């Protein structure tokens, strides 16, 4: 059967903002999905909250709704928009709670809502851990020994019957969200009271330790007429123990029999027709015994994954395309394969002739007090994806594709280390992120690959390579540069060896190197992905660089190209944000007629879909890689500023090697990026900043200081120090120095400039204190204290700015306001991660213009000349990451530690910030009781915060200082000791749930941890809190909103504006 | 440095890498796209003559071992791959594959673009080649045997493969657990059916078993009559090398079967056997079907099948006799892949329903055999 009838409008449940565990894999599908269901006419409703994301573009569907995700404003939507049908199988973990709630609610039958692409009790199936074991057992399948807890203590007696090591695995979360591995019975206690609090279900899987085995994945795709393919099969270079998403993991599986494969993919369709998976794909994890091929079923994911997008970039079945036509009627059979030209089916198992690789990012770094080890529980923030014809090559481009700075295995301990063998065991024994680095250490200092087998379980089919190119490296330190002929050279090309490797080794520059590959005609030819193994011939041109014989590259002498450069995997600071820009770019200039190029390793994204763009290098985004594409593309332009630093790095190095660098240039930029260079263009503006100095020595420092005055602002990470004793303190712990702004309003201006106008994109006002990182900052859009005369001075600071620096395209200003004055905080030259929710907010696609602009069109000849200011409010909120590590102390700074973010929408800005609280998952509630613990500086407007609080209903509390400020202004709050001042205190008034709100700000290293516990607490308890006295505010305000009383979608939103 | 050369009838030429025997080997160059089966796949008599291409470039990550051969020698005339593994690591594995090749005495190469031997034989067609390891592998002696080589149009390869002398087979298939098992007792086998050994891949044999036959193997050309004298149960048509065309002994034994109650089933080349003795045209494809990924469609029911190909040939589907009735088509070409008989209890599949390697999917086909037989023995 074809296209369903009977259904004509669908809504879509987006994934929400970024999250550890659930990330940009949901745009990717969600505007797969988008785009499917819009080719086959049906009207599309989606819903997510996150503003940054392609498929809230207005033109990717029918009804937008940039609203929180929870059901009672879905409800609305769908009392609204009365859709046929949902499909909530391309929005994560978020989507499939929403569908079953929505569900559990009565909304569904409520406004006969006919759930498509999977049901609720498939869903529920595969979601309830208990069924799901329940049915494996039903198909014959195995899994490990466990038990079902639902309390403590069910808990407790699972593990005295399997033991320790065991597995806690929640039911409805994904990402390992809520699980571990307990080694003994106190880590198993918090890790099960966790979990038992996050399941939306209260409920816990717990299993015998299967720590060791190797673990394996499969994509199946499953139609109505039950015909069923394995899309992919994914090995896992990491041991069953440390989750799949922070798993190093190729394509396909590698060391299976036929035999065994067969039985697997066997076992994997059972499964989806066990589950009752019958219009859609799903994800099947597997466990084998290496010893035996002992196969254990783990899993099963109703709906696409991260590991679904890996698996579509892969092979280039766009696997939630397929499944959201799957889930209009269509059979596989009928559907075309895409890049194929559409000559074959969607009805077949792909084939591939090379090896794919996917390394996860980490941000470990970020989290100091953090576990740093590799579990269950997912703490990866991005990956990376890397195509080469062996592994080897797969592997090392990968590696070089991080962003981390390596460039393949740089050595991470000493050989000259006694203590070096006894690191390498440990990073060995225990995976941490370094793990793949200390595993070619291990190789130099002598381990053997028994050895490294032994103590890290990771198949020696992989081991032995790695081992192999250390012998290699060995060989060129040895050799020289002198030792680099052809054959050599081309054997370490074909290897993966990266132009910068090789350099150190022989201890040359890296232009040396690519110079010699020059002499040698020794360059990479690129191959197509294809789905077939060269089966077909494709019409697309998605690529990679490998060393061979044949090109497939066929550049066209044509068009004129503009190559866009992507900013490789996430990583945070380095969103999605970056990729909804690269991708902006590629769809305007492509609809204004120039052949698209783009750039980037992120199977994650919408810019690495094969369809966002005309041609498509999935390549490290390196000087390198980029150097060998423009070499043979000799491009009209080249875009640096959209993919965040990553391309912005390279700038320089591009132009000098007469890359085509289009909009602002390498120079400007870094007259930006360069501090000293900065502080003359502001000098020279005649522009305030903070007084700074360089201080190289302590007491150079103690005396500059004292010249700066406090507090102070230590840039080398980033401190605020706040007296000459926090100083030298730091300094122990521990370079530019700035005067500290405190109690100053910081904001963000996004802008374009085309060297003969400058056009203001937005100013954003952010909510917490300057101080607070912007990335971490709630921001409103028009600004809701801000005065137009001031704002005014900002806009023409901005524009002072642009001119000034040559910006050609976009550009973001950062500002203080202190005291009715204007200060310079930063100037960041390029596209910045406020450019979608201002495109959003707006109407206008700052990205499209910009980019326009930078290929040559002007804002007068464009049309866009004007700044918009909407006639409604726009909220911007974040989330953090902070509950996946919990040892982390929970609060804000200097420094950005926010994984996403969402946008709330209102008629004021009350009703904006309660849109955009909720949307960000606060557990902020309208009642209860209020706990308040403030600083010195806040305590003078703390009285109206509490007074406000009172004005609610709210009961309040407060620790001594606190208390006393308050009843001097007669404000009696109830007393709560501190911690050391005895009992009951705080940890257990909130461990006892006493409070719905918690409002605790602190100043100062000593204070801060200190009151560590609270944060801590709250966070622990899921208690709604605020650190900073603005956030409280702006908390209190929403108090008086109703965020589900009313929503709007973005093309409503956008009509309204004048 | 212990080089091989792969050299087409078209002058290209491949410098890569000796992994086998040293020597050299000329036939048919194809390309294979499984990701997995390497080993089932050179054992397969069905490649005699064939120099094999694999897409997959890592190949022998498993290693070999007994129970993964289709039969008792590598039928392959060669192999071509882009990287042998620095290490076999399977609990399976008996013997790395370089060892194996070594062994069984088979030139191959390492170490060369097989992406763009692939395109070029799906662009151009199959082509004839040779390959030559040694000490100085001379390109102009390769391109020599290469052109020099007859091709496999017109040329009968199942008489060559063919057993010398009948036998029994009372052996079912592998399991995890107890890998391949003992064989059966005649007595514990239902049926009896006799097998013409065309080049048969020991899992049909293994396959049938598992359904309640028991086995009689016979060469190539045995007669009908030798046949009808047995009282077989049922006919099996194997799989087997070359042009099934030249096999005029085959087609005119079946002709004598057909006349017959007796059920009848081929696979691949015993598939091509019956459409020609039933009055159908048989063709040598551009390229052929060589790959464990082909979707296959069972155009009665609406259903497709992930199959196992292995042809160079195929039955022409305008040629049919109006006493065949299509069963299956490819989804990849359209091309024809199962008939059966309007009139007689025979059928056939192109593909490979006992896989070895490959998807499963297409068991079943056996299933109606068995079916035909338990309602010929109801008479
Ligand atoms: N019995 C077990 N022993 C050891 N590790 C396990 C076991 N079960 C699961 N794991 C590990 O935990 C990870 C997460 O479990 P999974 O069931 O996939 O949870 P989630 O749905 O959160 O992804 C797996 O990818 C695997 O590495
Ligand atoms: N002089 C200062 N006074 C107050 N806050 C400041 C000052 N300098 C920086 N900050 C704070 O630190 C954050 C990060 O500083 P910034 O120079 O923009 O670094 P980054 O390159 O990480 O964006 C700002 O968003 C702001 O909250
Ligand atoms: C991972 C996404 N959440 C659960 C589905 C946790 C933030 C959204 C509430
Ligand atoms: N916009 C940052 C998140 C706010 C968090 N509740 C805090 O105040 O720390
Ligand atoms: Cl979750
Ligand atoms: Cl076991
Ligand atoms: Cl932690
Ligand atoms: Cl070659
Ligand atoms: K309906
Ligand atoms: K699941
Ligand atoms: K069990
Ligand atoms: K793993
Ligand atoms: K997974
Ligand atoms: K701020
Ligand atoms: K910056
Ligand atoms: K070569
Ligand atoms: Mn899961
Ligand atoms: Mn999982
Ligand atoms: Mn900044």
């Amino acid at each position: 059967m074809p296209k369903r009838t009977d259904i004509k409008s669908i809504l879509i449940l987006g994934a929400g903002p970024i999250v550890i565990g659930q990330a940009c894999e949901f745009d990717y599908s969600g505007a797969q999905a988008c785009k499917a269901l819009r080719e086959e006419g049906y009207r599309v409703i989606l819903v997510n909250s996150n503003p940054a994301t392609i498929m809230t573009d207005p033109e990717m569907a029918d009804a937008t709704y940039i609203e929180p995700i929870h059901w009672e404003v879905v409800r609305k939507i769908i009392e609204k928009e009365r859709p046929d049908a949902v499909l909530p199988t391309m929005g994560g973990q978020t989507a499939l709670n929403c569908a079953l709630e929505l569900e559990r609610q009565g909304v569904l039958e409520e406004f006969g809502v006919t759930m498509i692409g999977a049901t609720a009790d498939a869903i529920d199936k595969a979601e309830d851990r208990r069924r799901f074991d329940v049915a494996m057992k039903k198909i014959g399948l195995e899994t490990a020994r466990s038990g079902i807890a639902h309390t403590m203590e069910e808990a407790l007696a699972v593990a005295a019957d399997v033991g320790f090591p065991c597995i806690i695995r929640p039911s409805f979360t994904m990402g390992g969200s809520g699980g571990g591995i307990a080694y003994n019975r106190e880590e198993f206690e918090e890790i099960c009271a966790r979990g038992l609090d996050l399941s939306p279900t209260k409920e816990l899987l717990i299993d015998e330790s299967l720590i060791g085995w190797k673990e394996y994945e499969m994509e199946v795709v499953r139609d109505k007429n039950d015909n069923c393919i394995i899309v992919c099969s994914i090995e896992n270079f990491d041991a069953m123990g440390i989750h799949t998403g922070d798993s190093i993991t190729v394509a396909p599986a590698q060391t299976l029999t036929d035999k065994e494969y067969q039985i697997m993919r066997n076992a994997s369709m059972a499964v989806l027709r066990e589950i009752g998976v019958e219009t859609g794909g799903s994800n099947v994890q597997f466990a084998v015994n290496p010893k035996n091929g002992r196969l254990i079923v783990i899993e099963m994911n109703p709906r696409v994954s991260r590991s679904s997008a890996l698996a579509s970039k892969a092979t280039g079945f766009p696997i939630a395309k397929v499944a959201a036509k799957l889930a209009v009627g269509y059979t596989l059979d009928e559907l075309m394969n895409d890049i194929t030209g559409g000559r074959t089916p969607a009805s077949f198992e792909p084939s591939i002739d090379y090896v794919v690789t996917k390394i996860p990012r980490f941000n470990f770094e970020k989290f100091a007090g953090a576990n740093d080890r590799l579990t269950t529980q997912m703490k990866s923030v991005g990956e990376v994806m890397a195509i080469g014809r062996t592994q080897q090559e797969s592997l090392q481009k990968a590696l070089r594709g991080l962003e981390v700075g390596a460039t393949g295995f740089d050595p991470k301990v000493s050989l000259d280390d006694p203590e070096a063998l006894t690191k390498i065991r440990r990073e060995l024994k225990d995976a941490g992120a370094d793990r793949i680095w200390y595993i070619a250490d291990a190789f130099r200092a002598g381990l053997s690959v028994d050895g490294v087998f032994n103590l890290t379980n990771i198949d020696r089919w992989f081991l032995v390579q790695i081992e192999e190119l250390v012998r290699l490296e060995e060989k060129v330190a040895e050799v020289g540069i002198t030792g680099l002929n052809a054959d050599f050279l081309r054997q370490l090309k074909r290897k993966g060896f990266a132009d910068a490797r090789l350099a150190k080794l022989a201890g040359v520059r890296e232009a040396e190197i690519r110079k010699l590959r020059d002499q040698y005609d020794l360059h990479p030819v690129y191959k197509r992905v294809d789905t077939c193994a060269a089966e077909f011939a494709t019409d697309t041109a998605y690529m990679y660089s490998t060393y061979e014989e044949e090109c497939e590259a066929n550049p066209s002498t044509d068009r004129e190209k503009i190559m866009v450069l992507g900013g490789g995997p996430n990583r945070i600071g380095q969103g999605i944000e970056f990729d909804y820009c690269c991708v902006h770019a590629s769809l305007a200039l492509r609809e204004d007629g120039y052949e698209t190029i783009m750039v980037n390793c992120n199977p994650e994204t919408v810019s690495t879909d094969y369809d966002t763009s005309d041609r498509l290098y999935f390549e490290p985004v390196t000087l390198e890689d980029v150097l060998e594409i423009v070499r043979i593309e000799k491009p009209k332009g080249v875009i640096v500023q959209y993919g965040g630093q990553t391309p912005l790095k390279l700038a320089r190095a591009l132009e000098a090697a007469g890359v085509p660098v289009i909009g602002t240039s390498p120079d400007a930029i870094d007259r930006a990026e360069d501090r000293e260079r900065f502080q003359h263009a502001v000098e020279r503006l005649k522009l305030k900043q903070p007084a700074n100095a360089t201080v190289t020595a302590i007491e150079m420092a103690v005396e500059k200081a004292k010249e700066i005055g406090y507090p102070l602002v230590v840039r080398p990470a980033m401190e605020i120090v706040y007296d000459e004793a926090d100083l030298r303190r730091y300094f122990q712990t521990a370079v530019l120095l700035d005067h500290f702004l405190d109690d100053a309003v910081e904001v963000d201006v996004d802008a374009i400039c085309d060297g003969e106008m400058v056009l203001i994109g937005g100013i954003m006002e952010h909510i917490e204190q300057a101080g607070v990182h912007s990335g971490d900052s709630a921001c409103s859009l028009p600004a809701y204290t801000l005065s137009q005369e001031i704002q005014d001075v900002m806009r023409q600071q901005v524009q002072k700015l642009a001119f000034e620096l040559q910006v050609r395209g976009l550009m973001n200003v950062q500002f203080a306001v202190k005291n009715n004055e204007v200060y310079l905080i930063e100037v960041n030259p390029r596209a910045a991660r406020t450019v979608p929710f201002v495109s959003k907010a707006t109407g206008v696609p700052l990205a499209k213009v910009a980019a326009r602009v930078m290929a040559g069109k002007s804002l007068a000849e464009q049309g866009v000349t004007k700044e918009v200011i909407p006639p409604y409010y726009s909220v911007k909120e974040v989330v953090l990451p902070f509950n996946k590590f919990p040892g982390v102390d929970p609060l804000l700074g200097p420094e950005m530690r926010s994984t996403g973010e969402v946008m709330g929408v209102g008629r004021t800005f009350a009703e904006a910030f309660a849109k955009a609280q909720l949307g960000s998952n606060s557990t902020m509630k309208k009642h209860g009781r209020a706990l308040l613990s403030v600083r010195e500086g806040d305590k003078e407007r703390v009285v109206d915060l509490a007074a406000k609080l009172l004005k609610q209903g709210f009961e309040l509390d407060a620790t001594h200082g606190t208390a006393i400020v308050l009843g001097e202004a007669g404000i009696n709050p109830r007393l709560v000791n501190k911690v050391h001042e005895g009992r009951p205190h705080i940890q257990d008034r909130i461990k006892n749930g006493e409070y719905t709100y918690i409002i605790n700000t602190t100043s100062g290293r000593r204070a801060i941890e200190d009151s560590r516990v609270i944060r801590r607490s709250a966070l622990q308890y899921k208690v709604h809190y605020d650190t900073t006295l603005n956030g409280g505010f702006a908390t209190a305000m929403a108090l008086n909103a109703d965020a589900t009383e009313k929503v709007i979608s973005v093309q409503e939103m956008h009509a309204q504006i004048k | 440095i212990k080089s091989a050369l792969l050299v087409l009838e078209d002058g290209t030429q491949f410098h890569g890498r000796a992994i086998g025997a040293t020597g050299s080997a000329v036939g048919e160059v194809v390309f294979n796209t499984s990701m997995t089966g390497y080993q089932e796949i050179l054992t397969d008599p069905s490649y005699s003559r064939q120099i094999v291409t694999l897409t997959y470039p890592h190949i022998g990550n498993v290693g070999t071992n007994d129970a993964d051969e289709e039969s008792s020698q590598v039928h392959a005339q060669g192999l071509v791959i882009r990287d042998l593994p620095l290490i076999a690591s399977n609990f399976r594995n008996t013997e790395d594959l370089s060892s194996y090749l070594k062994r069984h005495n088979i030139v191959a190469i390492a170490d060369i673009d097989t992406r763009k031997l692939t395109r070029l034989l799906r662009e151009k067609g199959a082509q004839n080649g040779c390959i030559i390891a040694g000490d100085n592998p001379d390109a102009a002696l390769a391109l020599e045997k290469a052109r020099a080589f007859p091709g496999l149009n017109g040329m009968d390869l199942a008489k060559e493969v063919t057993t010398a002398e009948a036998y029994s087979w009372t052996q079912g298939s592998w399991t995890l657990t107890g890998g391949l098992p003992e064989a059966k007792k005649e007595d514990e086998l239902p049926f009896h059916v006799v097998a013409y050994d065309f080049g048969a891949k020991r899992n049909i044999l293994r396959m049938l078993v598992d359904r309640g036959c028991r086995l009689t193997i016979v060469p190539a050309q045995t007669s009908a009559e030798d046949v009808l004298k047995m009282n077989p149960d049922g006919i099996f048509l194997s799989n087997g090398p070359g042009d099934p065309a030249p096999c005029d002994y085959a087609i005119t034994a079946i002709q004598k079967f057909l006349e017959t109650d007796i059920p009848v089933f081929g696979i691949s080349l015993g598939h091509q056997l019956l459409a020609l003795a039933s009055g159908a045209k048989t063709v040598k494809m551009k390229f052929g079907h060589h790959g464990g990924n082909h979707p296959v469609k069972d155009v009665e029911k609406n259903v497709v099948m992930i199959t196992a190909q292995n042809h160079g040939f195929a039955v022409d589907e305008a040629t049919l006799p109006a006493n065949l009735r299509v069963t299956h088509k490819s989804l990849f070409d359209g091309t024809l892949q199962g008939i059966h008989r309007t009139d007689k209890p025979a059928f056939s599949f192109q593909g490979h329903p006992e896989a070895s390697p490959g998807p499963h999917d297409a068991a079943p086909l056996f299933d109606h055999f068995i079916e035909l037989i338990e309602q010929y023995r109801k008479t």
